């Protein structure tokens, strides 16, 4: 069952230099972005009369 | 990862967001382009400024991609940083820089850095005997540049003991240098002719080299003027 569940998610956890260009664009993008109720039902093991 | 050019590009893109990265700056310094190497050093200066280790990186870069004049200028700039920035020169740093500049780069900048560290930073009281020992230990770990730095620190100042010059001449003999032994003998005889370590040591080195006629010539030179007792006559 877990294998069925863990199949529909891609396991990518393309080039090299244009990836660095992608990183430069991401740097530009991030620079631009920078700019008493709970006690109901509880049982007491004592007689009621025992309380003064 | 498999690509020095892509690695350099990625390191440049990361260092734009990673200022305080000495390792990244040093990696960018090895970009295999001398003009671009100087530009990368200037950018690292424009990055997190050269406080403690980027000075050593710039000194090594001057050792590799440059001559002794710019190396000495960078050494003077670092000495200015040794007081303005508030970071005194460390003996271990100087020894490591000398070893790195002897193994990889030219020994000229290693000798310049050794002189700058033995004059500034390491000087206690009129002797530099600890400096002489440190330079001898560096000579046991580096080339003759450490011995030359010891000679610059000792012989240039007034030699209170000629035994340092005798030890330097013995090291030069261990380096196979006879002309350097003669130069050291001339320097010591004109600075401290008060023992048998200036002319007698040179005459013995000549008489233990293997050239009998040259040994006789050296003995004639050291016994005609005879800057010693009849020991030269016995030799």
């Amino acid at each position: 069952l877990l294998n069925q569940k863990l199949g529909k998610i891609k396991t990518l956890g393309d080039d090299t230099a244009a990836w660095i260009e992608r990183s430069r664009q991401l740097q530009k993008e991030k620079d631009l972005a920078e700019k008493a109720r709970d006690l109901q039902g509880l049982t007491v093991e004592h007689a009621i009369d025992s309380f003064r | 990862l498999e690509e020095p050019e892509d690695a350099r590009i990625m390191l440049s893109r990361a260092v734009e967001c990673c200022p305080t990265s000495v390792e990244l700056w040093l990696a960018l310094a090895r970009l295999e382009t001398y003009e671009n190497a100087r530009k990368v050093l200037n950018k690292a200066r424009e990055n997190i400024p050269t406080d403690r280790h980027i000075w050593i990186t710039a000194a090594k870069l001057e050792e590799a991609n440059g001559n002794t004049q710019m190396v000495e200028k960078i050494i003077d700039r670092a000495i200015t940083s040794l007081r303005a920035n508030g970071v005194e020169i460390n003996r271990e740093q100087w020894i490591q820089d000398a070893e790195e500049c002897d193994r990889a780069g030219s020994v000229a900048t290693c000798q310049a850095v050794m002189r700058a560290v033995i004059g500034i930073g390491i000087e206690e009281e009129d002797r530099k005997h600890t400096w002489m020992e440190d330079a001898d230990s560096c000579v046991a770990h580096n080339a003759l540049e450490c011995a030359r730095a010891i000679y610059a620190y000792a012989l240039q100042v007034f030699p209170s003991k000629k035994s340092v010059w005798l030890r330097a001449a013995y090291f030069e003999k261990n380096h196979g240098t006879r002309e350097s032994l003669e130069a050291l003998l001339q320097r010591a005889v004109a600075h401290c002719p008060k023992a048998e370590v200036l002319w007698l040591m040179g005459a013995k080195s000549k008489w233990l080299a293997g050239d009998v006629p040259a040994a006789r010539s050296i003995l004639a030179l050291a016994f005609q003027a005879n800057p010693n007792s009849e020991e030269i006559w016995l030799a």
